[PDB]
């Protein structure tokens, strides 16, 4: 549905101050 | 956590607070994964071994929450359960295999800004990201150091290979845990501790951009130790026994 | 009791 997209964050294409640092490792 | 960091608002819309009544105190973390189930630990609900054996009627849930001791008044929300359902074969006994149970809500909750569901994980996104040397980030109100945040904390921790993880612990380890941290000789750190429990492990989908939880914050001996790591329930593997109950009430 | 009384 629509789990795992947060409103502040996802839905607004504002990305946090860390996540890039998980995508990276990927 | 440890070597952790205050949360962003709205990080993580999913963390709930496992709150008891009589006395008012944090008992553990836990998620929303729909709109009246969650999940935790079941260790935060059972463990014989110190005389814990909560309730449906012994607790209550805060989901919203950013500040861990107050009130958020206009934000957080409480709420009851109608049951407690613990994974049948949880192992309290040895090694905490199985350290899952599911909580129904009295009523279900309005989502909003603060609040909102993370993702179960499927087949093939733990196949791509369960792999060692990804990362993942946990949260939680729990002790600072092996004391107590004001916010909630945050942290990323890459994926531990079984062997390593399997060569830190006098415990037996199974197919249901994964461990997580930095190897000694990375320079960086950082954990999960004690009052963490319940608290999710998830991860962003580089295809889809939603974020899954991947683990439960299970165990650890000591926070924040070098050739030490944090174990996680791993929730694909218990996916099945999820929906079962889910499809059953 | 570091917590804030609730409803
Ligand atoms: B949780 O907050 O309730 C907590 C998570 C913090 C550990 C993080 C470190 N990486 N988990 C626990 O408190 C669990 C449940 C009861 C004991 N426990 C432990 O982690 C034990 C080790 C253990 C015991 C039994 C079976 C497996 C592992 N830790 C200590 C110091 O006793």
């Amino acid at each position: 549905a629509d789990c795992g997209l947060r409103p502040l964050f996802e839905k607004k294409s504002l990305e946090d101050k860390t996540e890039r640092e998980l995508l990276e490792s990927y | 956590i440890v070597e952790g960091s205050d949360a962003e608002i709205g990080m993580s819309p999913w963390q709930v607070m496992l709150f008891r009544k009589s006395p008012q105190e944090l008992l553990c973390g836990a998620s929303l994964i729909s709109d009246r189930w969650v999940l935790t630990a079941a260790h935060c609900l059972l463990y014989p071994p110190w005389d814990k054996n909560f309730t449906e009627n012994d607790l209550l849930v805060r989901i919203g929450k950013h500040s861990r001791t107050r009130y958020e008044r206009n934000i957080e929300k409480i709420s009851m359960l109608e049951k407690i359902y613990i994974h049948p074969r949880y192992n309290w006994r040895e090694n905490l295999d199985r350290d899952i149970a599911l909580m129904k809500l009295k009523k279900p909750v309005a989502f909003s800004d603060y609040i909102h569901p993370v993702c179960l994980p499927d087949r093939e996104t733990a196949a791509s990201l369960l792999q060692a040397g990804y990362k993942g980030r946990v949260t939680g109100w729990g002790n600072l150091k092996e004391g107590q945040p004001s916010v909630l904390q945050v942290v990323n921790l890459p994926i531990v290979e079984r062997p390593v993880c399997k060569d830190s612990t006098r415990i037996r380890i199974t197919d249901n845990m994964f461990c997580a941290g930095y190897k000694p000789d990375e320079g960086k750190r950082g954990d999960a501790c004690e009052g963490d429990s319940g608290g999710p492990f998830v991860m962003k989908s580089p295809f889809n951009n939603r974020w899954y939880q991947m683990g439960i914050v299970s165990w650890g001996e000591g926070c924040d130790r070098d050739g030490k790591y944090g174990f996680y329930t791993h929730v694909f593997r218990l996916k099945k026994w999820i929906q079962k109950v889910i499809d059953q009430f | 009791g570091d917590f804030e009384e609730i409803p």
